[PDB]
DNA sequence: AATACACAGGATGTATATATCTGACACGTGCCTGGAGATTAGGGAGTAATCCCCTTGGCGGTTAAAACGCGGGGGACAGCGCGTACGTGCGTTTAAGCGGTGCTAGAGCTGTCTACGACCAATTGAGCGGCCTCGGCACCGGGATTCTCCAGGTCC
DNA sequence: GGACCTGGAGAATCCCGGTGCCGAGGCCGCTCAATTGGTCGTAGACAGCTCTAGCACCGCTTAAACGCACGTACGCGCTGTCCCCCGCGTTTTAACCGCCAAGGGGATTACTCCCTAGTCTCCAGGCACGTGTCAGATATATACATCCTGTGTATT
């Protein structure tokens, strides 16, 4: 675990960028994705860890990571709650 | 059977689950189909 | 081992009165699950703040129209608190 | 003797077509389940994370991903173009309220 | 014979007929007004798609009578 | 006599008693009435089965018989009150309903 | 109580663009505003009357206007509650 | 001889100083108050208003009036423009989600 | 007929802070929303902590952590520890 | 003999009625004692951050009252305060001075 | 001989100081409803102890996907010319706004009194968990139709 | 000669059968949560009264809205260039599926006891009125600060 944003490859952001419905992707798009999924992750595993640290446990469970997007506009229908 | 149609006025088969002229879905029991 | 409560066998009940020879998938049933949770507490929030607004200590059959006719759009309200009426004068005569 | 080459601008439109019917995941799980674990390793030590957790950080980035690239699109052809550019989604996530 | 046509985009088209008039001229006249070949052009009146090769008696259409157009690409 | 559920009274399929108690004991008030679950019912059952009804035609057409969560998704975003209802919601696998903008097309006649 | 949507002249909405940093405003704007302005107090005065009506009262306060903008997001501060 | 005259641009900056400086109701107050009437005319007979309601409303719709024409200048400025028009606004509510 | 606000408090905390500084009757109304808003925002979010948590009772453990999930980075730090002295202070003293 | 429950917390907001507002509104079966203390702390400090900057801000302008201009002025300045308050409106508040640079004859 | 560019002067607009006078804020007074203190008691939550399900680390092979390179065409961006559509300013026109008076509808409180919801104990059937199949759906294979794309013919 | 038109080749996707696995679906046994019956207190409906404040109308200033004229700057269309991204190819690379092994920690059960709900008593903090000074709004007069047009003249 040192350096994996990196993973996001630049065939996955095309092919997200496809399902979007863009036709031509100019070279420095793909900075620009992975900063600002970075910060979503960033924010949501806050919030997920947040929960899971004040129930004692130390297991992220899937009602964490659905109530963390809960509480920040994003519901998710097909994993509990 | 059959279902009409509130947009093109056009019977639809029953079996058929939108209007083969007017492409417009088939609508629920209560809820009518749109304009468009 | 322990009991977990949901909504999967009435909602299969709905789908068989409507679509007699349909299945579901357990992902689908999933959602439609959380679909029903969500609306439940939509609708409870909703009349409990407004029961509070006016100083009152119960929530009522009034108080889940007025939250209803606060909550969904026009037809879906409409059709909606149309169902709930008749649900109410069936269930109150009759003993 | 020349062979088959498509002009350009042919495969992305299919390529919009084939991944706009389909219902998969776009990105490899390996790597973003390690880009999970690196992100919150700056909160606690030695966490643990159910398979259902890494699966609906997944599914919802990627709809918010697929949802801002959109936007993008839009304000990509507001601009009189067809190329998307940072621009773009600066403009997109600064109407949004971000 | 004053009919009116209801196209689906919301115009009232009307036009000038006989009874024992042929579809095919009824489709012609709305090209003389809009534009819309005849062979683009689907009436729908009643649940029943004419045809030119038949009359609007062949149909049962009355006076004042009411037809759709929809446009099939 | 014999007890009837109170579900089976009302005429509905969804459970009057198990919402009775949700109300209950979920902080909402002091008091519940006796019509209030009742009419939650029958508007939960409503939503629910518009929602089915629409997936099973839009299944049927794609040759299936079991609905998956992609019937769901696009009979949500191609209704229009369904989709203001439920504006800011992700369906898991549903994935996107087809749409490309007319200038990135093609020449057409 | 007839077409008073023409209420909203002209220079005020010229003085409600200058205030959000505009300079040049072009000859169909305000059409357009007049719409939004339309279908924004239909919906913020929709919400109030219904909340007057479960109220059974006849007279709109203003707590049923704030409570009707707190429900969409757009809560007000300055006039109590 | 010839009266003095500014060049276009410069009054306009002039007026956008002066009203980002102040804090006073932009639209004038009795009409905005009869356009409430009509509007809720049609969801209950016999209305009656207290002021400070009409007052609440007419601060809330200058902010969102504001809010929405500091987006469709942003806009207009992203498609290398000065001017802003009907397509900015629709852009700006797309966007926004209100349609 | 007696209306309650958090006037008198807010002016007391105003004069600790600024001696000689004054406030209209609008700015009143407008800190008095301030603090509603925000009480009501964290019980709530404490009720959600407990309901979740298979619990029924409402603790300062709750009210930090919806505070820790309701205000962003330093404001969160210094009510945190503005809190944790003020229930100890309460503690000490019988 | 008897001792406020704020004095002794050291606080200048009440104790006592918010404890009796959570016991009444509906947020659980019970209610903890140091509860209401923490919540009180919270929004005493809020309260005071708020009203020092607008007290610095109105001295700045030559004035000794605070006015909602001032407020929406510290407000909107302060990062963590207007993401705080990102969806609130403030009446008579008016708007930050801001101007684009293309606007600008350069 | 030409043309730009800094300078000088007129001119509006804004910022500053000074007098005044009015209404909103700050303070005092009285009292009444709501917080504090003491005492009782039942259950919620802490905590030790046990079992086993699920998470993590490891290794091997198969192969599709990611990485790197190359050739060219469609698009991004700069530059220029036109014309028309807003911005600025002036002379009328309309209607908002301030002040005042008069009417009464409807909010807001107070006092009764009964129907309705909470609470408890017993008991019976609805609903959940574990099992065991089959038929829908996924995958493979093969051919058939649809959709691009460039190389020549011919007519304008 | 060049643009419009077409034909043939080629790649991609769709339709049709055939086979196989596992997930939906119905059953069986149990058990706990909904139901029935009775008791008891109070929340809420209903009526009556008081009095604020919302509505309507009039009358007069006077700033704001309105209509028109003129010109200039900006929106839009067209043209040319060049380099960046797309499509295809070949060589790496690491995701993915499959098994096996170990143990950390979620989940549950039983026991003890402290903390909070509920009650009554007492009294002072906090609110509603009433009153009066001064901060701020408004009017007037200088004084500084950008905007614009015209010209001297130096550079080219
Ligand atoms: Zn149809």
């Amino acid at each position: 675990l040192r350096d994996n944003i990196q993973g996001i490859t630049k065939p996955a952001i095309r092919r997200l960028a496809r399902r979007g419905g863009v036709k031509r992707i100019s070279g420095l798009i793909y900075e620009e994705t992975r900063g600002v999924l970075k910060v979503f992750l960033e924010n949501v595993i806050r919030d997920a860890v947040t929960y899971t640290e004040h129930a004692k446990r130390k297991t992220v469970t899937a009602m964490d990571v659905v109530y963390a997007l809960k509480r920040q506009g994003r519901t998710l229908y097909g994993f509990g709650g | 059977g059959f279902w009409d149609c509130s947009v093109c006025t056009f019977r639809n088969s029953a079996e058929a689950f939108k209007c083969s002229i007017c492409d417009v879905r088939k609508g629920t029991s209560t809820r009518k189909p749109r304009i468009n | 081992r322990k009991r977990k409560e949901s909504y999967a066998i009435y909602i299969y009940k709905v789908l068989k009165q409507v679509h007699p020879d349909t299945g579901i998938s357990s992902k689908a049933m999933s959602i439609m699950n959380s679909f029903v949770n969500d609306i439940f507490e939509r609708i409870a929030a909703e009349a409990s703040r407004l029961a509070h607004y006016n100083k009152r200590s119960t929530i009522t059959s009034r108080e889940i129209q007025t939250a209803v006719r606060l909550l969904l759009p026009g037809e879906l309200a409409k059709h909606a608190v149309s169902e709930g009426t008749k649900a109410v004068t069936k269930y109150t005569s009759s003993k | 003797k020349k062979p088959h080459r498509y002009r350009p601008g042919t495969v992305a439109l299919r390529e919009i077509r084939r991944y706009q019917k389909s219902t998969e995941l776009l990105i490899r799980k390996l790597p973003f389940q390690r880009l999970v674990r690196e992100i919150a390793q700056d909160f606690k030590t030695d966490l643990r994370f159910q398979s259902s957790a890494v699966m609906a950080l997944q599914e919802a980035s990627e709809a918010y991903l697929v949802g801002l690239f959109e936007d993008t699109n839009l304000c990509a052809i507001h601009a009189k173009r067809v190329t998307i550019m940072p621009k773009d989604i600066q403009l997109a996530r600064r109407i949004r309220g971000e | 014979m004053q009919i009116f046509v209801k196209t689906l985009t919301g115009k009232t088209i009307t036009l000038e007929v006989e009874p024992s008039d042929t579809i095919e001229n009824v489709k012609a006249k709305i090209q003389d007004k809009e534009g819309i070949p005849p062979d683009q052009q689907r009436l729908i009146f009643a649940g029943k798609q004419l045809e030119d090769g038949r009359t609007l008696s062949d149909y049962n259409i009355q006076k004042e009578s009411t037809l759709h157009l929809v446009l099939r690409l | 006599g014999k007890a009837k559920s109170r579900s089976n009274r009302a005429g509905l399929q969804f459970p009057v008693g198990r919402i009775h108690r949700l109300l209950r004991k979920g902080n909402y008030a002091e008091r519940v009435g006796a019509g209030a679950p009742v009419y939650l019912a029958a508007v939960m059952e409503y939503l629910a089965a518009e929602v089915l009804e629409l997936a099973g035609n839009a299944a049927r057409d794609n040759k299936k018989t079991r609905i998956i969560p992609r019937h769901l998704q696009l009979a949500i975003r191609n209704d229009e009150e369904l989709n203001k209802l439920l504006s800011g919601v992700t369906i898991a696998q549903g994935g996107v309903l087809p749409n490309i903008q007319a200038v990135l097309l093609p020449k057409k006649t």
